[PDB]
């Protein structure tokens, strides 16, 4: 048996993790109450991946809740399937972040690290082998940026033969939801360089992308926005939870998609996402479902895919499906887009079927791309933290809360230093 | 609903039907309500605190935030296990 | 247990807080006297005790009677301890001497008592909220002394101001241009971040965008405490984008001395034109940023914004804002600075204003919008200008000097003012390197 | 079983003493004629009150005063039924605020009578546990009278407890020309033999009143009330049952460090007027706060300009524990109170189930009280105060001729001067901090 | 049969010990009035190691209780369970404590001594073979302290080859609820390091700081305090009453937990300690009893194990549980965290599994342990007495009582050739 245990930072995160745990614990049948009211028997085989067993039949989630407001562990139990975690992963604090990196990484956060690390080695102690844990957060912001990325490195430390899986909601080329978020992002990222096995970078602009323009829809809500990224977060752990041919659990996933130790950046996707006026004039086959994972209107980064080559595909189908044709279309696929497929990886697609697909639909697709389009996101970011490092600007508060000038250069060097090779292997 | 509160009726301040003679709140011309609760044509009691500006609940109120609590107690938290008890019997119909 | 402090100080903050309280009571839910007639909500601004006579987490001090003795012989006389209500004898006389230096010290030891009383019953405590003008000579020298004493006792902990702006054009009093710089050169120091609010502003808003000629200060202090409402609401509710005082002090203020925002409100409607209009949120928002619902007259096309902070509640979907905000940054006569090129900072909270009886009309969307301009260096200009022509050939000097001030703090706020003025120019200058 | 003998001396113990039996009265269930109107199952009454041959109860006090028209209002007035008639040992000519008339020549036909009464009831009394002498640093009874008691009760009886209960010069105001020369004596006197002496200052008992009962112009019925208040905090361990129940060997072995500095000081929580209890919350963390608070100390000593030695903390009600010691461990990480360096224990614990009970008047009625008793440092400077004030009418041999030609010999103040040396000396001398 | 007497002396231990009768009064079966109302014969089956039998059935407690003053007596007399002690060893005097040592044990407190040890006399032969004594006292404070170790002493010098026990309580620090903690408790040690085998140093504080962060109350009374040294106090002579596997009487304890004479101090612990809320989510396991049983928050003492190597680990489980598991991860822990256990002893845990679970779950464990942790206990009270010895303060009663300047001396000189040879042994 195999675990992974999920843990979240952040109100953003919560929120990620709140829709995930839903969608989680729909497509396992279990009800808000914990117990088990389902269809089928195999539903119940793996069930041991994301959730424990407790004494009678309420399954409880191997998910620890931190966040420095005690506003929004009050929201997540107030919210449908609140009731569902353990009372004690409730790790909370008497403060506020302040959208700090600094406050989120030298402070009431690294003194409420001991204790979030005390629940985490409780709950990967109660385990029988580990890939690995679970973090969701946003890159821009405080909390879920500073915690964050110090749990990593602890956690990193820790286990090392383990990998991370970040779900990491990066700042946006539209707009700005805090004002400090290249400075929050810069710092994070320079810490997920050296530590996570796979980031996933996820954009609300792209987000707004998809559900008006695919989904159709006319208010989005948070809800509906990490549903879409409760989703994909679904679709990478489906191998591992349930049977098919063709397993490819996380690691799996990881050997084939990185090819050197940094480059671990992902942009997600999933691509049977129908309108509700146009889903009854639908004919599910997999041509129109790897021709809708292929476009730059399902990619959950605000970063064009066309703008840069592909290093690596990756395809978790789901559903009943035969698939010579999953397997040829990969290849046409490569064939006719050619120009942003790279020649030095030959084939460069990683597929995997899973038998059953997510409940309310017959056949759905997870699409995981490393590319260098990552390039403009990185670089755009970089030159967002630029324009207020040289007039020292929000750099008073840092400076008070303890951080030093010469590690923002550093950060800032390791973000050069991580734009230049995505600069020279797409340019060969 | 300061009278709901305790059952016997709040102390009303001084109004002009007690007022007894020989004592040193015992204005002459125009004596109505108002100025026995305007705390500043109220000179003090002499003896006694200052009159009300309000009316408050009476002799048996207990003051302060008195925690009750609804735990058990550690005899509730080791003399019983809550194994997990289920109403299935479910309503889809 | 996100508790926050208000000390209220001053005729003006004074009834900035009765306007305030007035508006808290019908927000949450009890009554005038204090008693709630049947969670959390309340846990932020007002205390629970015996039965359920709530009491506000406020230190009305004054150094002069009758400004108290109003809530004293009001209806509110039920809702606030009775010692906090707080009253010295003599009146500062527009003295910034009689109200730091002489009629300081028999105040001040007992509003320090009552804060750290009430501090004591804070769990958490983020900041303060600190009302006054920067006219009279209680709000100009009490007010420096309390922030001086707040700054050194608790260091850690923030210190929101609610300032009145002496007007450019109209004004009350003659020596508001002499306690004006004498008040700032001494909380520029220890404030953390001061909303800054001017009179003749909100005269403005209330003769063209409230359609009455005729409301008094009974319905002026009415919008502040609107503000407040909506600028403390993350804190007191739920949300989308829940903001933080600590986020607004941290995403608000770019530099140590650049912590002067100018906030403005969003419908002001006045029952008498709420069917006849649609009320968007692109439209609002254009209306927050367009150059006259600011609450400081000051022109902000003779400036440029460093970082805004917006402030929705009720019924918004995030991508209304989202767009909004768009189409802002693409709008040409917003000009911001070009080494900021995030510039807003967007909240989100379910909660519709509530509605006094009164004037304001029941909307479903309102934003406070905070902005930090440069064109704020103009109005401190023309306030510098004012006390250089007073102090010309020394006016009013000698009832200032024979109380206890010293001659020489004059021309010490004088240059720390003109500094002020150096550091506007030398954040708003643009690149050339 | 654990019963105290309570004497009072002069005007102001005797006015104390009606004050405080006004308390007990209510306290129990003795109505104020003596009998109980309950229909039982007691032993809570035999603390402070016997048990006649039906209900009368009468009470183990003693009124001594050597001036009448006070024994008389004592007689005179509501609660003379529930005292026994020759327990009111008045005497017949006045001591007229007088060290050497209240030592010297009219003691002698009353001391005898004194000691017999306190003899024949401490007869009544299995287990007697300590003396409570109510008097002051005033007049001459008050100063006299307790000092030749206390030394015949230390000749008698002086293995036991006793406690002084006294009301201590004011430093401003004062009632008597002749407060320092009968407090220097007094205090001379009773230092080698008094094992606690608790101490009131009227000034500050002003000052709180004005303050936190707001009332402007109350007299001595409400001045003595809040130290009947005082009095029933501190001896209610004896009497009902709680969690941390204190003896009066506890309080002797506990508030001094050494053997002659024995003054702490009392202070009662919430002293709110009833009229206020309603806009605040009067929590346990709260009442702790305003013992140590420099506005409600019982008398007029700067905390700051001092150190607390050793105080004892007695919550009277419905008080969790664990929220005591947590208010404990916040004030002492508090750093405006400073100890002494020698003593990193210095806080006492003490839980009583037995709500306060107010007789209607000033006090709001509440179900929680805490009485901080504070040895401390703070008492030098009112100490140096009088003693000053002894120089400067001592210098000019002022008012010494009605002391010197009672039979007081002349040299007396000189000792008492030294003495007070003494005192200041050990009061510097504990105040370093360890060097070696 | 085998038979052990509980003296309780103090107020401390005597509500410690007055209430114990309480919670082993629920595990065997008898009402407040002494008769037996039960369940099954078995517990019937070895009432004799408590309880005495008389006459009806009306079974009756053997415990001597004693304090200097009668108020608690009156306490005792008028609690829950009042009519079921022994008219005849309510052994008191008409004195006060005064919570001075040497009012204990050099004064009039002695003159009531040779009363109790008359009346302990009673029931010395009233019973087959007395293996053990225990006895309920606070080190700091009076009569538990100075009269409780005479008590001891005495005890100990007319039987000398009988292991006895003392639950005692030992000042925090944190706070104080006397000022004479160090002047009691270091005199009280002094004796009780050349005299007992079994102490059991049990903390004020850290019983608040287990229902503060574990149990989760929000008022907890002496009761709720008292009780889990009264769960621990009859969880450690389980084996000697009920049946089990690896049954372990009070000896057997004694010899596998005193490695040297001198280092025989016990942390005591309880650990199916479970919040009223979490309880529900919980999933008994004899593994994650062992982790909450090794997790330094159930334990009784402010005594750190992180900081603290440890000697001597023993666990009394108690239910159904199959012996492999309670063996393999008793195991584990060692092989876990080895630099925290001593290497000079290899094999340093002992294992007892009694069948009956406590009434009202399914399953507990005791906790005993005997670490280096407690040096940092004997090193702050050390400094706490050497701090006011300085000044030779609050001495005068003591030296009035009839105390000297040598005999404290003695007293700390035995406190530091205490802490020497625990501290000694974590230097290897
Ligand atoms: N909203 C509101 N603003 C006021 C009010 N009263 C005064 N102001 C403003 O405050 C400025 C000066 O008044 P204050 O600062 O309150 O004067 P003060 O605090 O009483 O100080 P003293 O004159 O020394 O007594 C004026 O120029 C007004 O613009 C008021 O009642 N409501
Ligand atoms: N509680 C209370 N204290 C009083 C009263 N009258 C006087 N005192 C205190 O007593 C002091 C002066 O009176 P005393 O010292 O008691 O006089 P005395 O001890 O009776 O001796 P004589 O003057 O000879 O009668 C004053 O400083 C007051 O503090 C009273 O009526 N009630
Ligand atoms: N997609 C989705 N995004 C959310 C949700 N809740 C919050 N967000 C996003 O969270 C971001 C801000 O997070 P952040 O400021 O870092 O919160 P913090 O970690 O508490 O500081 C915003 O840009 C929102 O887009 C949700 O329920 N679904
Ligand atoms: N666990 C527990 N500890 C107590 C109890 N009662 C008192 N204590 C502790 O006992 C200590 C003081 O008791 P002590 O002075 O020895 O009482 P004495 O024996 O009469 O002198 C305090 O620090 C209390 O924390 C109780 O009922 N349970």
């Amino acid at each position: 048996m195999r675990e992974i245990v999920h843990l979240q930072a952040g109100q953003c995160g919560n929120q990620i993790g709140a829709k995930f745990w839903e969608v989680i614990s729909d497509e396992h049948g279990i009800d808000p109450t914990g117990t088990y009211h389902g269809d089928s028997d195999l539903q119940l085989e793996r069930i041991n991946v994301y959730y424990n067993e407790a004494t009678g039949g309420k399954y409880v989630p191997r998910a620890v809740l931190v966040d420095l407001e005690p506003g929004t562990m009050d929201s997540v139990r107030s919210g449908p399937f609140g009731q569902i975690f353990r009372p004690d992963n409730f790790v909370f604090g008497q403060s506020g972040a302040g959208n700090n990196w600094a406050k989120g990484h030298y402070t009431e956060g690294a003194e409420l690290v001991d204790s979030v690390l005390d629940v985490v080695r409780k709950e990967a102690e109660s385990c029988d082998c580990l890939q690995g844990f679970q973090l969701t957060h946003s890159l821009g912001g405080g909390t879920g940026s500073g915690m964050g990325t110090l749990l990593i490195s602890k956690i990193r430390e820790e286990y090392p033969d383990r990998i991370m899986n970040t779900f990491s909601v990066v700042p946006s080329p539209k707009v700005s939801d805090t004002v400090v978020e290249p400075y929050n992002a810069t710092l994070s990222v320079h810490q997920l360089v050296e530590n996570t096995d796979e980031t996933y970078c996820i954009d609300n602009e792209a987000l707004y992308d998809i559900c008006f323009r695919t989904l159709k829809l006319t208010t989005p809500t948070y809800g509906d926005l990490n549903h879409l990224v409760s989703a994909t977060m679904s679709g990478v752990t489906t191998c591992l939870r349930f049977p098919g041919q063709l397993n490819a659990d996380l690691r799996k996933l990881a050997v084939n998609m990185v090819p050197f130790p940094r480059l671990h950046f992902f942009m997600p996707g999933f691509a049977p996402l129908t309108s509700r006026g146009s889903q009854q004039y639908r004919a599910l086959t997999v041509p129109e479902l790897t021709q809708q994972m292929f476009d730059a209107k399902n990619m959950m980064a605000a970063c064009d895919p066309r703008h840069g080559r592909y290093l690596t595909v990756a395809a978790v189908f789901r559903g009943r499906m035969s698939m010579k044709e999953v397997d040829e279309q990969m290849l046409n696929v490569q064939n006719k887009n050619s120009s942003y497929f790279v020649e030095w990886i030959p084939n460069n697609v990683k597929t995997a079927v899973c038998d059953i697909p997510p409940r309310g639909l017959k056949m759905s697709a997870t699409f995981i791309g490393n590319s260098t389009a990552i390039q403009e996101l990185f670089k755009r970011i970089s030159e967002q933290f630029t324009a207020m490092f040289r007039r020292k600007a929000f750099l008073h508060w840092y400076t008070g809360e303890g951080m030093d000038e010469m590690e923002f250069t550093e950060a800032e060097s390791n973000m050069n230093d991580l734009g230049n090779p995505v600069v020279t292997r797409g340019a060969c | 609903r300061t009278v709901s509160q305790i059952c016997p009726p709040p102390r009303r301040p001084l109004t002009v039907a007690d007022i007894r003679p020989g004592m040193e709140n015992d204005r002459l011309g125009v004596v109505r309500d108002s100025m026995f609760q305007n705390p500043l044509i109220v000179k003090a009691e002499l003896g006694k605190p200052r009159e009300r500006s309000s009316s408050l609940p009476g002799i048996d109120f207990n003051y302060g935030l008195y925690i009750r609590g609804l735990d058990g107690g550690v005899p509730e938290a080791i003399g019983h296990w809550n194994v997990f008890k289920q109403q299935p019997t479910c309503p889809h119909e | 247990q996100r508790e926050c402090i208000s000390v209220h100080v001053g005729q003006a903050g004074v009834q900035i807080g009765n306007a305030c309280w007035e508006l808290y009571c019908l927000e949450h839910g009890i009554q005038p006297d204090g008693q709630m007639p049947s969670d959390d909500s309340f846990n932020t601004f007002f205390s629970e005790t015996g039965a359920g006579k709530h009491v506000p987490r406020a230190v009305f001090v004054d150094l002069e009677p009758t400004v108290i003795d109003e809530v004293r012989t009001g209806t509110y006389r039920q809702l606030f301890h009775p010692e906090q209500l707080i009253t010295g004898k003599e009146d500062a006389a527009n003295n910034y001497a009689r109200g730091h230096y002489t009629i300081g010290k028999e105040l001040i030891d007992l509003v320090l008592d009552r804060i750290r009383k009430l501090a004591d019953q804070c769990t958490g405590l983020q900041g303060f909220l600190i009302f006054h003008s920067f006219g009279g000579g209680t709000g100009s020298g009490f007010t420096s002394l309390l922030m001086e004493r707040l700054s050194v006792d608790y260091g850690k902990k923030s210190k929101l101001e609610f300032s009145i702006y002496p007007a450019p054009q109209v004004s009350t009093a003659v020596v508001e241009p002499y306690n004006s710089i004498l008040t700032t050169h001494t909380t520029l120091e220890h404030s953390d971040c001061a909303f800054m609010v001017d009179n003749e502003a909100i005269y403005d808003i209330c003769r063209r965008n409230l359609d009455i000629e005729r409301p008094t200060y009974t319905n002026l202090n009415r919008l502040i405490s609107q503000i407040v409402s909506s600028i403390t609401a993350s804190l007191r509710f739920d949300g989308a984008l829940n903001v933080d005082l600590t986020e607004f002090q941290t995403n608000l203020v770019p530099y140590p001395r650049i912590h002067f925002p100018l906030a403005t409100y969003a419908p002001v409607i006045s029952a008498e034109k709420a069917y006849h209009e649609q009320l968007s949120v692109a439209e609002i928002t254009n209306a927050c940023f367009e150059p006259a619902n600011q609450m400081v007259k000051c022109d902000p096309r003779h400036g440029k914004y460093m970082a805004c902070c917006l402030l929705y509640r009720g019924d918004v979907v995030p991508k209304d804002v989202n767009a909004a905000i768009a189409a802002i940054k693409t709008k040409r006569s917003i000009q911001f600075v070009d080494w900021c090129p995030t510039g807003f900072k967007v909240g989100i909270n379910y909660q519709p204003p509530t509605v006094v009886p009164g004037d304001l009309a029941k909307v479903q969307r309102a934003v406070c919008m905070l902005s930090n301009t440069t064109a704020i260096a103009e109005a401190w200009a023309r306030l510098d200008h004012k006390f250089d022509l007073m102090y010309a050939k020394r006016a009013f000097v000698h009832w200032y000097v024979g109380e206890g001030m010293e001659e020489g703090e004059f021309s010490e706020a004088r240059e720390d003012m003109a500094a002020l003025e150096k550091d506007y120019e030398e954040v708003g200058m643009d690149s050339v390197e």
